[PDB]
């Protein structure tokens, strides 16, 4: 998708790494159809020294590697992106992302 | 069609989306654990990608279906479709791009199936490549015989760069271009490569000069078209720089010469420079581990087997021979199919001059440097190196020169007239010039201390006694003083003493004396007569085991290789450095992570050693297979089962916390319930900041047995697991282990580092104070004197160890030696009469 | 593409707002002690962002990128635009600008590493150059061997001087160019450049005369051509003015000189006459140490050498 | 900017420095976004030769030094400037300065 969604995304993501569950949105998406054998998680596996701090933050990152790679493929993941949203039920966060476009 | 060519043309894809590092399925069948899980320490994602696309393209076609059609789908629709589409349909960029490929690997028929792509280079190079201007040209080079060629290929097949080249590839071996004729029919050849026609009328033979610039400006002039825009020729093993002088057409050219002369006439701003004798471009012997599976296809014969560095001409050609004796074929075989291609390469030199002088060099030693006065002797010399230094042969240095041994033992050894006479009797001869009214010489450190050994054996016995001053004694301080080692002096020492028996044996005494240890010089040749070192050390004044350092911090960590011969040192300046017992050959200087100050552990056996750091984390290792295997990061003191048939790495993080588990397996099992922390047989002993301890049950977790240590005004287990101390404040306290009660005390300034040791109830309290033999009293003080402060001492089972200063500088001494020998004295405080002298 | 290359396409923007003087923002990493103790000295900084972008090329293509993003923020706003724009979009006159310079490096590949810019000659140089007339020329002097085939190569590199030159430039290593034969090769040499086309038919091998002035007109016809309104031609090591009176094509063209004859038969209103042997001609010790650090490549051993003056 | 700005400001240099107060411009365009330490020290440097003449020689070229610098440079010479004057309060700079336009 073009840059303006890759802007829109990194600046929302503090946002949307809140509002809407990083489990319900991941467990959510991998039945969706973007996240599977060849990408799975790519998010529960980090660099692999997240500890030094705390687990309540360490959630904050978790859900923050999501978001940052789902702007990664093509025009139509972003309109994807907005699906997911609709099956996360925070819908306060779909109409932000809508917010970006039309 | 085929479903294995339309992996590649979503290498685009993959790199920009795609990482299998995320697999927690991976049907095993799927692939071969250790091919997955060494793409799971991938660099990034272009290496895992380029992993991936290399380690499943060596599978079976078939297979891939499952990796693909049910496996990636799990619930994917997102990305397959454009698969199965180029694997049914195909476009025709990517039928193109297919049959290109199948065409370069129908035209080398060898590169298909003997290939072990090298990422590191891939890497490295295919970043140039998708950036090539229109007409810049990219230089290859290194040392030859590296496979280059095969490194070209491996760049060649890659999807981005031919789609970037629109599969205009013409490859042309640079083979003999000394000889115009040579470059015209190369010339003639390219233009049928872009098209078989010729307007040959203007082929003047008055000068062939004539005809080749008219050849190149008509290859330049129809290389400027719109299908011809983007074109990469092949220039392979570039002859010299003057045949590119003719090459040079102004395209995106890619040269791979195999001569040092080429490549200093290209600027690196215009030509983007690349080696191949490199570290980094040598990647690692496991890169070339499946050479056998790739020549014999035999896995388990790969252990057995030793493969070393980037080599694959000479390397190929050894496993060759193997599978057509593994041993057998290693050394003895291939001295006429590797040595014909060795000095194959050599030709081009002139005989007269070069090929004698090159002859004259084998008399050094394979890996040996050289001073410019000896090969003078044996500006036209140095101009001569020099010119030989351009083609390929010598490699130079600021003012001494190394050889590289590929050239200097194999080639020249085999065909070697006797020369050796002239070549030993002024090696004999210049150290002769090289003395003095002292002992003093102006030697070289590096090929003068080293060889004057080997010379003085080769020539005859008295000229051995005599320069080599083991008769003397300026040797021991010269050598040693100017080697910062001892190691090298025994090496020469021992093997040299075949060239008088009455001699031979006070030298073998000299050589005992040397890992036993101007006025110290003297005063320690005193202590030996018998010896004429203090006979020679009278005319010089007239006119402990062993040791280490190689380091750059403070001492860290002192261990012992459960089996007689290693140490698993560590520094402070991030750096690894693993040593033998009695050869103290540096084996691994390996920067784990963290290199700060904590503690490190073994096993019931071997095979895994980290050493926790200050950053929590205890991360484990392999033996001599070193690379780090566990990352572990919650956390102190946690020790193994001591049980062989159990291993349950016993875990101890903060907060009395008790994580168990089996390394054999990779999550803990037991996850139940600061200062220092232990296990028992059912007890938690836990010490703490209050310094009183803890005892707690393992099975309800609670305060049984607080010790205050009633005094206050590390813990650590015996050679029975029975014996826990406490150390509090001022005080050692033999705690209890679901056995008894309490044992000892024995009335102990502050205990900064005490531990235990691996026998006979004594442990070690370090160097505050020495050995006490606790169930009481205290034996020695380390047993070797002190030598400053610090020298650590324990006993594994019967051989002893520990290193750890705290200046670099840790000494391993032992039992036998007892009694604190000069140390154990009066004092500083003293009054003296000058009587002899009551002191 | 590249930082490197299209810096040179907006000199004269920083001639128009770069200090070169006021511009302290010193980045320790890059930017270095006395090459800005030199860079204060300059006369100006129409030469001082000339020396200073000579510099710059000096150090790495990346290095220089965080003087332009991030350390030019401070002390200016509009400059990033025009070079980070030319960065990705890459203009199609400076691409085939970046084509044409990178064309002429492949053509040395060692004035290409082991150069080293006189600066002041250079200035009178491609200053005499600014106002080039379509049928003016230029005589470079100067001893044989004196590197005036090397700052020859420079003074064309310039980004100003080449767009306004359109961007076609020819040279002719003028080596043993006296005979008639000569002229007659580097002529056929000078066709095929111009055109890879042409007709053979009047080759008439009776006179070498009658050929030579046939080429010479056929050239003559194909320069008066709006694609070929001013293009260049370099006169490598002039041998003798015979062949500049065999090359006298009223064009956009040059010559350097081994000969004190050469320059002498010119008329100097009618060619503009440039010197090597001349106390500004001449090369100052800073450009003496930076040639010898070329190939010693070593500042400890460059204090070593304080005599040589050649 | 359009090349008649500069020469606007160079022909007209003389009329504006003498209206325009140099502490109070100064202060005012920095304050404006038009200049930071670094160049505002060079430019109250003048040229070192301010030694030489009289102090009375020296603030004026002080001041169309300053003039001099900022014809080009910040985002909208023009149009900041134009503010600038204003905020001096010396209309008929500001106005003189407006001329060349609309």
């Amino acid at each position: 998708m073009p840059k303006r969604h890759r802007e829109h995304i990194r600046k929302n993501l503090n946002i949307l790494v809140e509002w809407t569950n990083y489990e319900r949105l991941a467990m959510e998406c991998v039945q969706q159809g973007i996240l599977t054998v060849q990408m799975l998680r790519n998010t529960q596996d980090l660099n692999g020294k997240p500890f030094n701090m705390d687990e309540k933050d360490v959630r904050v990152e978790q859900h923050r590697r999501l978001l940052l790679k789902i702007t990664q493929r093509g025009p139509t993941a972003y309109n994807l992106l907005i699906n997911a949203l609709r099956n996360i039920n925070c819908l306060d966060a779909a109409v932000l992302l809508e917010s970006v476009d039309e | 069609y085929q479903y294995k060519d339309i992996l590649s043309v979503f290498e685009d894809a993959f790199v920009d989306n795609f990482d299998c590092k995320d697999v927690q399925d991976m049907p095993k069948s799927i692939l071969s654990k250790e091919e997955i899980d060494h793409i799971i320490m991938s660099k990034d994602a272009v290496s895992g990608t380029l992993r991936l696309f290399w380690t499943l393209l060596s599978k079976q076609e078939e297979m891939v279906q499952k990796f693909v059609e049910e496996v990636l789908r799990i619930n994917y629709k997102f990305l397959m479709s454009p698969i199965k589409t180029e694997q049914r349909q195909p476009s025709m960029m990517t039928r193109m791009y297919i049959e290109q490929r199948d065409r370069l690997y129908n035209d080398n028929q060898v590169f298909a199936k003997y290939n072990v792509s090298r990422l590191q280079p891939y890497l490295k190079l295919r970043q140039a490549l998708l950036e090539l201007r229109p007409a810049k040209n990219v230089l290859i080079d290194g040392v030859l015989g590296s496979g280059k060629t095969w490194v070209a290929l491996d760049v060649c097949l890659s999807y981005k760069v031919q789609c970037k080249m629109d599969f205009k590839i013409f490859w042309l071996n640079l083979k003999n271009c000394n000889s115009p004729e040579t470059v015209l029919e190369m010339l003639q050849k390219l233009l049928y490569q872009i098209d078989p026609n010729w307007t040959s009328r203007s082929d003047h033979s008055s000068n062939i000069k004539l005809r080749i610039h008219s050849i190149q400006a008509e290859l330049r002039r129809l290389l400027k078209s719109k299908p011809y825009e983007n074109c990469l020729l092949v220039l392979l093993n570039v002859q010299n720089a003057k045949a590119w002088n003719a090459f040079n057409l102004s395209c995106k050219i890619l040269l791979t010469t195999r001569f040092k002369q080429v490549t200093d006439f290209l600027s690196a701003a215009t030509t983007t420079h690349i080696s191949l004798d490199h570290h980094s471009m040598t990647l690692t012997p496991d890169e070339v581990k499946s050479l056998l599976l790739k020549y014999l296809d035999c896995r388990p014969q790969d252990l057995p087997r030793e493969v070393l560095t980037t080599n694959p001409r000479r390397l190929s050609i050894i496993a060759e021979s193997i599978r057509d004796a593994t041993w057998d074929n290693w050394k003895h075989v291939n001295c006429d199919k590797l040595t014909t291609i060795i000095e194959s390469s050599l030709n081009v030199l002139e005989p007269a001059e070069y090929r004698k002088m090159f002859d004259r060099l084998s008399v050094f030693p394979p890996s040996a440097h050289i001073p410019t006065i000896l090969l003078s002797l044996i500006s036209d010399v140095m101009v001569v190196v020099n010119k030989l230094h351009k083609y390929s042969l010598v490699e130079k240095q600021p003012s001494t020169i190394s050889i590289p041994s590929i050239y200097l033992e194999l080639k020249v050894k085999l065909e070697n007239e006797y020369a050796l006479h002239r070549s030993i009797v002024d090696h004999y001869n210049i150290p002769k010039t090289f003395d003095s009214d002292d002992l003093i010489p102006p030697y070289l450190d590096q090929y003068f201390y080293s060889h004057i050994g080997h010379h003085l054996k080769n020539i005859e016995h008295p000229e051995r006694m005599t320069l080599f001053r083991m008769v003397f004694l300026d040797f021991r301080f010269l050598e040693q003083k100017i080697r910062h080692n001892t190691l090298q002096q025994l090496k020469f020492y021992k093997p040299y003493i075949c060239d008088d028996p009455k001699y031979e044996r006070l030298v073998n005494a000299i050589l005992d004396f040397l890992p036993k240890i101007y006025t110290d010089l003297l005063r320690i040749a005193l202590m030996a007569e018998d010896e004429a070192i203090f006979e020679e050390a009278h005319k010089q004044v007239q006119r402990d085991n062993e040791g280490r350092h190689a380091v750059y911090l403070h001492n860290d960590f002192c261990l012992i290789a459960l089996a007689s011969g290693q140490i698993l040192l560590t520094d402070v300046s991030l750096e690894g450095e693993d040593t033998y017992l009695l050869r103290d050959e540096s084996d691994s200087s390996d920067i784990l992570r963290m290199a700060v100050f904590n503690q490190q552990k073994h096993l019931i056996t071997l095979h895994c050693n980290g050493s926790v750091k200050l950053w929590s984390l205890w991360p484990d290792c392999p033996g001599r297979r070193h690379s780090g295997g566990s990352k572990q990061q919650l956390v102190k003191r946690f020790i193994g089962s001591y049980a062989n048939l159990k291993i349950v790495a016993f875990y101890l993080n903060e907060d009395a916390g008790l994580p168990e588990a089996n390394i054999q397996l990779h999550v803990a099992f037991i996850n139940g319930d600061w200062d220092e922390q232990d296990q028992e047989f059912s007890h938690v002993p836990v010490l703490k900041t209050m310094q009183s301890g803890i005892r707690c049950f393992v099975q309800v977790l609670k305060r049984y047995y607080v010790v205050c240590t009633s005094n206050c005004t590390l813990h650590v287990f015996n050679v029975e697991n029975d014996t826990p101390l406490a150390l509090d404040v001022f005080d050692e306290r033999s705690k209890t282990a679901t056995v008894l009660l309490i044992f000892k005390y024995s009335v102990w300034f502050l205990p900064g580092l005490s531990v235990s040791l691996q026998s006979e109830a004594v442990q070690l309290p370090e160097i505050t104070c020495g050995k006490r033999s606790t169930d009481r009293y205290l034996l020695l003080g380390t047993s070797e004197g002190l030598i400053v402060y610090d020298l650590k001492i324990s006993d594994p089972v019967l051989r002893s160890n520990v290193s750890e200063h705290i200046e670099c500088v840790d000494i391993y001494e032992l039992f036998d030696p007892v009694y604190k020998y000069i140390v154990l004295c009066g004092a500083k405080g003293k009054q003296v009469v000058h009587v002899l002298r009551s002191v």
